Formats: structure tokens, C-alpha cells, sequence
């Protein structure tokens, strides 16, 4: 029983390395729109000044 | 969103964690019941 | 400020698996108390096995 | 449905309307710092009993 419940975890660890790669693939340009915002943003700052 | 995926690989990591301490528990265990099963049973079977 | 936060968020799975943790130990004893129902019944061998 | 009503706590008598109120940050500070001291209690009374069994 210890060695099935070892399997189940490591089918759920599969999975979930699945869902985490999936997740990083979608939220890394997240982060390029907020980079891109904050450049924009700063140069409209600047050009305002 | 980063929040939600460092906890996805905290989770991933804490699993890996429990897969590990499992499997090693298991193989020590396996171990222990090699070394006890033929600790005298084998000479009761061979005699029998 | 970011690796603070993910230090938060390390301790507070850590307490999620402290509770976790202390559910398994809780179905420990209700394991052990059922191990005294079972000690309860002696299963006393026979006086007279030799 | 009144323009100006009494406080109803004590210690005061005046009426206030919508616009006076404004956000008071030290009740949510003492409301996450009595929710975090409960819980952090609870589990020590709770680890310990355990501990006892």
C-alpha cells in the first residue's frame, strides 16, 4: 500500500508539473505587459516633465 | 499570478519531498523484511 | 520585498502542512486508542500448549 | 433617509454623515493582529494537548 500510494504521488506530481509549466507559459507575458506598461509609463512621465 | 505559481512549485516541491521520504522509508522497510522473513523461518520450512 | 513574500508564503504551506501533519497524527492515536479496544479481548494462549 | 444621525456608541453625543467617515487603517492592523495571535495559540494548545496523548 505504501509503494501505490508512492505511484499515486508521483502521477500527481507529474500532473501538476504539467499545470505548473502550463501556468509559467501563460503568466510570463503577464509579466511582459507589466514591463511593457511600466516603460510606457515612464516615458510619458518623462516627456510630460 | 507569480504568487499562485510559486505556490504550484512549493506544492511540487513539498511532494517531491513526501515522494522521497516514502520511497526511502519503503526501501529500509524492504530491507528490514528481507533480513526477518529467513531470520529462522527458512529452517522450520526446510525441515517441514 | 518579492523574496519576503515568497518566505511568507513558504511559511504559511509549512503551517498548512503542520495542519496536515496534525491530522495524520490525530488518526495516529484513534489508531492507537483502537489498538487498546483490540488489547482489551486478552487472546490469552492455553495454559496447557506444552 | 436621515441627513444627520447620533452616533450610537457612548461616551459621545454628536451626528455625522456619509463624508465624515474616513478609512482607519489601526482596526484592520488589530483585527489581523488578533486573528494571527488566536491562531498562533490555538495550534500551540492544540500541539501540545496532542502531545500529552
Amino acid at each position: 500500500n505504501q509503494e501505490q500510494a508512492i505511484a499515486s504521488y508521483e502521477a500527481a506530481k507529474e500532473e501538476l508539473g504539467l499545470k505548473i509549466e502550463q501556468i509559467a507559459q501563460e503568466a510570463q507575458p503577464i509579466k511582459e505587459q507589466y514591463d511593457s506598461t511600466k516603460l510606457a509609463l515612464v516615458e510619458a512621465q518623462d516627456e510630460l516633465q | 499570478v507569480k504568487s499562485r505559481f510559486e505556490k504550484e512549485k512549493s506544492n511540487q516541491a513539498e511532494a517531491q519531498s513526501n515522494i522521497d521520504q516514502g520511497r526511502k522509508k519503503v526501501d529500509a522497510l524492504n530491507k528490514t523484511i528481507a533480513h526477518l522473513e529467513e531470520e529462522l523461518t527458512k529452517e522450520m520450512g526446510g525441515d517441514k | 520585498r518579492d523574496e519576503v513574500i515568497k518566505k511568507k508564503n513558504q511559511n504559511e504551506y509549512y503551517r498548512g502542512r503542520t495542519k496536515k501533519l496534525q491530522a495524520t497524527i490525530i488518526s495516529t492515536k484513534e489508531d492507537f486508542l483502537r489498538s487498546q479496544e483490540i488489547l482489551a479481548q486478552t487472546h490469552l494462549p492455553e495454559k496447557s500448549v506444552f | 433617509g436621515y441627513t444627520t444621525r447620533d452616533c450610537p456608541q457612548a461616551a459621545c453625543s454628536q451626528v455625522v454623515s456619509m463624508r465624515d467617515f474616513v478609512r482607519d487603517p489601526i482596526m484592520e492592523l488589530r483585527c489581523k493582529i488578533a486573528k494571527m495571535k488566536e491562531s498562533q495559540e490555538q495550534d500551540k494548545r492544540s500541539s501540545q494537548a496532542i502531545d500529552v496523548l
